[PDB]
């Protein structure tokens, strides 16, 4: 137990450097105004200075923080009681956050907003279905309106469908691993620009896909003998220990955004027995594009229907 | 059958019209590509078969 | 032997029999879908020497080069093009060497040359001497270069330099690529160097006479190469001036401006059965709903348009002057009715283009009721010189996201020159996607 009241009410917090004051406390008897345009590691630093604060006596309002894809940095935080809150009762803000992926992991973070109700809008990749499963756990599913979760700006961009590629086969090794998984293709095949897969040791079975950003990636492209299942051998492991490994598929983006689902697996967790560049990331997806589309105005230019 | 759009596309036409070949003459006026059917709303092998000459 | 109209070739190889007179094609060639692999070399044409739209092949199978079937076609003029391309070589099984070893220039537009599996001697070619805008050229899919084994005579070709690779330059193991001393400055020149008449393109039969050159730099009349149209002859459509009653003779066309056109300009009426002249709103529609621009040769369906009573969707993802030649396609457009849409247009950095836009008159909004609606645009810096506009959007409504380098004063200047003050509401124009990576 080690409080944390402070000679300011709102605590902002621009840097790792701002939070100093908060290493080692727990309830903050004030409120919170975030505002982490950028920077690098800080997560890992910000579960120092405040990854113990567990109580929240007022409102927490998080503006502009595109630096950081995850709020799971408030590690232990358990309740908000919203005793000091802003305009509009908004005792919870989320506003124009260009890259938060996701809030709090709801797989066994709890979580309380007591006193007051909360705002999202302009997060672009933060879709719907991480925010109700937050009205639902954190005690206010009844107290705003879905003109404060807005639905058109906040999520647009985040490709929230998600078939599923199941594992076919796996293959511990003494210090290797192999897995494959089946033919998946979206109703165009050329959307498809390839597999990435995620791996990165998880001694425990709570792990996510949005730590840190922490996860090793490797990518793996639909075999040219095309009956074949997809699959990958990772050498960078060791013995007995334990890896999270997940794929996701990597896919074009057209008008079709609201139709190019892409796909991600579970995670399948599994234990040993006892580089890209930048520029290709976007250039290969412009010539897949560039190709795909011309592919199309000859086709549609070549044929035309018989008498 | 659902939905074709590549390599596919041509050689499902292929298979479908085989030996009897395409049909060709220049419009001039369109309905819609070959696409916009078999690949965007939904194929059917007796369209693809009305691309062949006979 | 000039055939006509453009030639579609398919099926099989018993097609090409109607090349046999064919010295200039008046339109595009395809040669595609020849599945059956079915014979070789019985098929050459010494004859074919120009063409004057695009050439096009697809799925041709069994065939090994292309210069075994055509020698001597010295130019293609691209008068149309496919997309941006006057050639395109796609998916062609088979092809090993490109040949052509006697092509000296390509007028118009750009060559797309890929998915060509076993396609080498691609980087033997400088297409810096055979076109110009080869930032255009799209060379990608073919044979990985490790694989190509490109050699050559002397590796007696002449060794030239392009992206500061200095080496030998040609079409085949048989036979160079050879171009004209600077001796000819600008000019061409005939094999052992002789250097060609002015008027000349390609190559000539002798140095600088008239009735030399075997093929023609403008145009072309009366078996001889000319700068400039005679008088009381008019321009056929791309490379020949003909007589007033030739240009009455073909059907199934008007001269104005001393051009036999196929139909008169915008603001202009044809006087009846007229063909000699032609006196002072092309109202041009649907064939889709929509139109759709992806490139050059969508907006060539809108050079005569100039009031576009159907709904326009922009969708440029890349070209290097296309930001200008859309001026002329585009340009005159006046009045566009339904709705405006403009998604992932990264080739724009600014509509200027569209330089006689007045209207958008709403008639088919988008969901929502969005009139205007601009998504997703990188660059896209500016819309207009908005201090002398009118483009009033005569109802629905305007919209505006994702826009990373449009500052937000020229969208909140557009209601000064636009109307849709009172129409709009801040889901619509956000501070938040427009202009974050502005300078
Ligand atoms: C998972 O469990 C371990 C042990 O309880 C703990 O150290 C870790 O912080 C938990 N969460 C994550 C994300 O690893
Ligand atoms: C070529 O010209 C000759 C002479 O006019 C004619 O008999 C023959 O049919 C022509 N062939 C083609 C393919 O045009
Ligand atoms: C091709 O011919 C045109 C017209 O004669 C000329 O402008 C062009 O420069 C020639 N080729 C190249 C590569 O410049
Ligand atoms: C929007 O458009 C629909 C038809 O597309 C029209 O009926 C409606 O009145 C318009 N205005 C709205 C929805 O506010």
């Amino acid at each position: 137990p080690k409080v944390c009241e402070e000679e300011k009410k709102t605590k902002t917090i621009d840097s790792v450097t701002s939070a100093q004051m908060l290493q080692g406390c727990t309830i903050f008897k004030g409120n919170l105004l975030i505002n982490i345009r950028r920077g690098n590691n800080i997560a890992s630093e910000l579960e120092n200075f405040m990854g113990l604060i567990e109580v929240v006596t007022g409102y927490v309002k998080i503006r502009h923080s595109h630096a950081l894809v995850s709020l799971s940095f408030l590690k232990n935080l358990r309740l908000i009681l919203g005793e000091e809150q802003l305009e509009g009762n908004y005792s919870f803000y989320v506003l124009d956050n260009q890259n938060l992926q996701q809030l709090w992991d709801w797989d066994h973070r709890n979580l309380t907003i007591k006193a007051g109700k909360m705002y999202f809008a302009f997060n672009p990749k933060l879709c719907v279905s991480e925010i109700y499963r937050m009205e639902e756990v954190t005690g206010t599913k009844g107290r705003q309106s879905k003109g404060d979760i807005n639905t058109r700006n906040n999520g647009e961009r985040a490709s929230c469908e998600s078939d599923v590629l199941h594992f076919t086969s796996t293959t511990t090794s003494k210090n290797r691993i192999i897995i494959t998984w089946h033919r998946y293709r979206p109703p165009d095949y050329r959307d498809l620009i390839s597999f990435t897969v995620y791996y990165k040791e998880a001694p425990f079975k709570n792990v996510t896909e949005y730590d840190g950003q922490s996860w090793n990636m490797v990518d793996v492209d639909l075999p040219p003998n095309k009956d074949v299942e997809p699959g990958i051998l990772l050498h960078g492991l060791k013995p007995w220990t334990q890896y999270a490994v997940y794929v996701k598929a990597v896919t074009l983006t057209m008008v079709e955004n609201d139709h190019i689902r892409g796909a991600k697996s579970e995670i399948l967790y599994i234990r040993t027995n006892a580089p890209k560049t930048e520029a290709e990331k976007q250039a290969e997806k412009e010539e897949a594009e560039y190709r795909k589309v011309f592919e199309n105005f000859l086709h549609n230019s070549i044929f035309v229907p018989r008498p | 059958s659902e939905t074709l759009c590549g390599g596919e596309l041509v050689d499902t036409l292929q298979f479908v019209c085989g030996d009897r070949g395409f049909y060709f003459s220049r419009p001039a006026r369109r309905s819609r590509g070959i696409v916009e059917e078999c690949c965007f709303r939904s194929c059917d092998l007796a369209l693809l078969e009305t691309y062949c000459a006979t």
